[PDB]
RNA sequence: CAGACCUGAGUGUGGCAGGACUACCCGCCGAACUUAAGCAUAUUACUCAGCGGAGGAAAAGAAAACAACCGUGAUUCUCUCAGUGAGCGGCGAGCGAAGAGGGAACGAACUCGUUGCCGAAUCGGGUCUUACAAGGCCUUGAGUUGUGGCACAAAUAUCAU
RNA sequence: CACGAGUUGUUCGGAAACUGAGCACAACGUUAUAUCGUUUUGUUAGGAAAGUGAAGGUGUGUCGGCGG
RNA sequence: AAUUACCGAAUCUUUGAACGCAAACGGCGCAUGGGAGAAGCUCGUGUCAUCCCCGUGCAUGCCAUAUUCUCAGUGUCGAA
């Protein structure tokens, strides 16, 4: 089928032609051993699901209704920053201890500037092998980038 | 000059010497072109009008 | 003025080929793996006349290199081709009249 | 002759049914203006050509 | 925000990295069809500016138009009358290629409402535009105030009537005041006003 | 006279209506024989009352069926699969048009601005 | 990956759920019993028609022009309780269809003609 | 191996397009007769014919607008500007507007993207409430390659109770 | 001209059910414009257009055969 | 149960954008509900092969969708 031929021919001339440094940097990914450990830390601080978030807010509502005078915190448990808009703000405000960027984002212009933005802000970053593996860690289908803003005390040595 | 991997059949093509016989008749030219195409008889341009 | 008859002939219309009663295009057999590496043996089955062509045509019977069936090519016969002749087509074919060889 | 489509035969059949004179009692109605059929047809005068 | 980096990235279109990215895409777009439906826009920042939202009922298509000027379709390049109207190759269509791409999409799929379009690529022989279309029968579209208007019937085939942004461009509606007096509200509306003969009752 | 009253027809069941329909269709067919074989003028005057009684029988049968089927599909679970013949016709445009509910959809900011600054009724002295 | 023995790709056969049956869009009440009255309209009482009754055991009827020869045989059974061993049909030059219905020897065409009322 | 997600097929389910009308209106395409006492630029005319597309009107419309003032204030229309000491034109035949001014109308204004603060609070689909609720509950289904909320000059918080 | 009639098929002609010179729906491309082009030289379409199915496995019916 | 006028409930043949496929053919289908069935089986009752009749769905494209349906790719991974 024409789509089978064109996806294979695509890969051929991404190697035949001279690729500038801004795109070649995504073919030089983090090694497998460190990629697995990073994904395990991202999965440990994955965002809460729809069910988990709504049960937490339901409890917070009850603790609010127990005494309307006192204010109950609605803060979510510590997790990773996920999403192009939110991860970018963590870099610009310099709240990200580490940023994990996926190498196969298409269009590449979504994240082509993340290595240069992290480098300008002196923020550790890594380009990893799949955006679906990043999505699996956080519980979605795909993920362009993930930032770790903080970890618990028992996970500071791992970070 | 052609690539050496192009094929050729040995010998001459059959039916040679056909042009050697006079046709002698406008009717024999009628049957020769009946299997070829519509190109005969041939009017000379000097015998036409300036419009054509 | 009006259109010249030589230009009118490029439209097709009544100036096309009288292809009815023609057997078809006369061609060598496909340059397949057997042709490129070994040879294919065929048998001349008939010598035919095609309307509008002055050279004789030959129907040569080959076996299918991959399937259980016959192929029946049709090519322009060289002079001396006879019915029952064995035709060799390929790299390893001998230099005899009627054989198809690489140049 | 013998061949005709059934659709053509059915148009010719309606034209045959319309080729009748006005009934006599139509002329005796109160505000009547019809005396003869003005749409009479003869096969030799006018052709339907169906 | 992240938009600021995609916006400034697409202003450096002649850079080496962007010339590489566009060369792989233009090669790929050549071996596709004239109209191609996409799950997601090639430029999400540009699509969102022009009305696209990642909601149910928003569609993106990539449409191909052949580049070059308009050749007048006269037999054998033979034209009659005053020599002023004798040109065949040098004349140019009074409608831009973005409007032609929108109209070719809209005529092909009449169940969709064309909203906008944007430039994504051009090659020596082709130009590619991505057209945002909306489904009027979608419940999400029909309950959203920000896109509710397109369900109305005045917006049927608005691209065929020159009402899209590309159509407004070649109508001269980018300009106002003394740059647009003869073409406002339309060239025919201005013509009728200047050329109709007025007969006041008492005169 | 062969005139079926509509009030009497609307009290019959579907079985009695179909039995009456067969009885009137059979008697109309016997009157078509009388048309060919001469026939009394008083007998040929019974054709029109019968043909309209057949129409009355078929009107009650079809009016009952449509209202019974409209009640069946009025259930909340069956409203999606209602046959288009039983749906409201209106007009092609009115069926595709935005409803009053969807037309009046407002954003959160639009609703708040209409609550903050409602239009007032006033006069001048 | 798979092994393909043909020189070109063809679409694989996947699971196809069959189409469901919708609620009927025709809800008009149609009586099965009165359908025979549409097939058989009325008899013909001309000289040729009367001639065939006595000697050919044949009844001549004007029928539906779209009616079938097999349907005319069934309608004669429902309406007149007779068996037709042969039906010959022609579409008349005025558009009507006339049927030549021959009854079995068990049935007298004159007796059934009297019951119809064409005597 | 499985498996994923990217791209793309097949089928089921719910819908839409298709044609008519086309006076007016919107987009394109587009003559020539005629006038110039000839004719080619010009005129007829950015018109007829041709191809598309809507509606009860359409289109336009909330300043990247006029002006040059003591300043006006979205659009559309009318008188007027003005057959013009504007201008265009074998500067010939001919063509030819705009600001201002008196009025009609006018509750006339809003929405998104962006930027800051949030971050699925969003949308479909089931089921319940007399309800295909702008509602509750559930739902990976879609969406984090971002939809929704708050504030951006008619402004100086919103978010609790 | 008026009125009334007349055309009867398992086998006759056609269709169901063939190919020809050819046409041009789909598909694709083109065109401001599809109302344009390609569409039989074995034959559509950058083209995933086969819904049909040899053997074999699973049960039903109709049997032959061995043993009890 | 007059007849007129008006309209809320209905009927609405063959076609036609015409759309199962065709067409100087009132032609030919595939799925699914029925109907009638004088052969055969059963005890004129039931049932009913071939044949015949009728309702509904079935064009192409697009959008959305799937109790989250079935698949393809020397696309990217990931595990073997
Ligand atoms: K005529
Ligand atoms: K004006
Ligand atoms: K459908
Ligand atoms: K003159
Ligand atoms: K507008
Ligand atoms: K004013
Ligand atoms: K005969
Ligand atoms: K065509
Ligand atoms: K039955
Ligand atoms: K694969
Ligand atoms: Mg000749
Ligand atoms: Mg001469
Ligand atoms: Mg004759
Ligand atoms: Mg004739
Ligand atoms: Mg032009
Ligand atoms: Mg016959
Ligand atoms: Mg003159
Ligand atoms: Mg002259
Ligand atoms: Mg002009
Ligand atoms: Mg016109
Ligand atoms: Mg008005
Ligand atoms: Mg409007
Ligand atoms: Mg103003
Ligand atoms: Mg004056
Ligand atoms: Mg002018
Ligand atoms: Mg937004
Ligand atoms: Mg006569
Ligand atoms: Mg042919
Ligand atoms: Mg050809
Ligand atoms: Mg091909
Ligand atoms: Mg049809
Ligand atoms: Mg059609
Ligand atoms: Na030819
Ligand atoms: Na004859
Ligand atoms: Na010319
Ligand atoms: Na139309
Ligand atoms: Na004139
Ligand atoms: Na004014
Ligand atoms: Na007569």
């Amino acid at each position: 089928p024409t789509f089978v031929t064109m996806q294979r021919k695509k890969r051929v001339l991404q190697r035949r032609l001279k690729v500038p440094p801004a795109l070649n940097q995504f073919t030089k990914v983090l090694d497998r051993a460190s990629r697995n450990e990073a994904l395990k830390l991202i999965k440990k601080y994955a965002p809460e699901t729809r069910k988990a978030r709504r049960e937490r807010l339901q409890k917070v509502a009850e603790e609010k209704k127990k005494d309307p005078k006192k204010t109950v915190s609605t803060k979510a448990p510590l997790a990773v920053v996920t999403g192009l808009q939110e991860v970018t703000r963590a870099i610009e405000k310099k709240q990200a201890r580490m940023v994990v960027i996926a190498n196969n984002v298409d269009p590449v212009e979504l994240v082509l500037w993340m290595p240069n933005l992290c480098r300008a802000n002196k923020i550790p970053y890594a380009i990893v092998k799949d955006m679906a593996r990043l999505g699996d860690a956080i519980g979605r289908k795909t993920a362009t980038c993930v930032a770790l803003t903080d970890v618990n005390a028992e996970d500071e040595a791992t970070l | 000059s052609v690539p050496s991997t192009s094929r050729a059949m040995i010998g001459i093509i059959s039916g040679g010497g056909r042009i050697e016989k006079p046709v002698l008749k406008a009717g024999n030219s009628f049957y020769r072109f009946r299997g070829k195409r519509n190109c005969w008889p041939k009017v000379r341009g000097v015998a036409r009008n300036p419009v054509e | 003025g009006k259109t010249v008859l030589s230009c009118r002939k490029g439209n097709g219309s009544v100036y096309q080929v009288h292809g009815h009663k023609r057997l078809g295009p006369a061609k060598l057999r496909i340059l397949d793996y057997a042709e490129r590496h070994g040879y294919m043996r065929g048998v001349v089955k008939s010598i035919e006349h095609e309307a509008g062509r002055g050279a004789a045509l030959a129907r040569v019977e080959f076996r299918h290199p991959y399937k259980f069936r016959r192929v029946k090519e049709l090519m322009v016969a060289p002079e001396g081709m006879f019915t029952g002749q064995s035709v060799f087509c390929g790299q390893k074919a001998p230099l005899a009249i009627g054989n198809v060889l690489p140049l | 002759g013998r061949f005709k489509p059934l659709a053509v035969k059915k148009k010719y059949a309606k034209k045959m049914n319309q080729n009748k004179p006005v009934p006599y009692w139509i002329r005796l109605r109160t505000g009547n203006r019809i005396k003869w059929n003005e749409k009479r047809r003869h096969w030799r005068r006018t052709k339907l050509n169906y | 925000g992240a938009f600021m980096y995609l916006n400034e990235l697409w202003k450096k279109k002649s850079s080496d990295v962007m010339r590489f990215i566009q060369r792989i895409r233009s090669w790929e777009f050549r071996h596709q069809h004239t109209v191609v439906r996409l799950r997601r826009p090639t430029r999400p920042e540009k699509a969102r500016m022009l009305g696209y939202k990642t909601k149910q009922g928003f569609c993106v298509f990539r449409v191909r138009v052949r580049r070059g000027g308009r050749k007048r379709p006269v037999h054998k390049g033979i034209t009659y009358g005053k020599p002023k109207t004798s040109g065949v190759l040098g004349m140019k269509l009074n409608k831009n290629n973005q409007a032609v791409a929108e109209q070719r999409l809209g005529k092909r799929f009449g169940n969709l409402r064309v909203l906008n379009s944007y430039w994504v690529n051009m090659d020596s022989t082709f130009k590619w535009y991505e057209v945002i279309a909306v489904d009027p029968m979608c419940k999400t579209i029909r309950r959203d105030p920000r896109i509710n208007w397109i369900v109305n019937s005045v917006h049927k085939h608005r691209e065929q009537r020159g009402l899209t942004s590309a159509g407004r461009k070649h109508r001269g509606l980018r300009h106002k005041g003394h740059k647009a007096s003869k073409l406002r509200p339309s060239y025919r509306a201005a013509w009728r006003r200047n050329n109709r003969i007025v007969f006041l009752r008492k005169r | 006279s062969h005139h079926m009253k509509i009030k009497d027809l609307r009290e019959k069941s579907k079985d009695d209506l179909l039995k009456t329909l067969t009885e009137y269709k059979k008697e109309l067919s016997q009157l078509r024989v009388v048309q060919q074989t001469g026939g009394a003028e008083t007998r040929l005057g019974r054709i029109r009352p019968i043909r309209k009684s057949i129409a009355r029988i078929l009107t009650v049968l079809n009016q009952n069926e449509r209202s019974n089927l409209k009640m069946f599909y009025a259930d909340r679970k069956l409203r999606c699969k209602t046959p288009k013949v039983l749906r409201t016709k209106l007009t092609h445009r009115r069926r595709l048009a935005l409803k009053e509910n969807e037309k009046n959809r407002k954003t959160s900011r639009q609703m708040r601005q209409a609550h903050k600054f409602p239009k007032r009724v006033y006069a001048v002295k | 990956r798979k092994s393909y023995t043909r020189p070109q790709f063809r679409r694989p056969h996947t699971y196809r759920k069959p189409a469901m049956a919708k609620p009927s869009n025709r809800v008009t009440v149609e009586s099965k019993d009165i359908a025979a009255f549409n097939v058989i309209r009325y008899p013909l009482t001309t000289d040729k028609a009367m001639k065939k009754i006595e000697e050919n055991n044949t009844l001549t009827f004007i029928v539906d022009s779209r009616a079938n020869k097999t349907e005319i045989k069934k309608a004669m059974r429902k309406l007149y309780q007779v068996k037709a061993v042969k039906v010959n049909t022609l579409i008349r030059p005025d558009g009507l269809k006339k049927a030549y219905i021959r009854l079995s020897a068990a049935h007298d065409a004159l007796d059934t003609a009297n019951k119809i009322g064409l005597v």
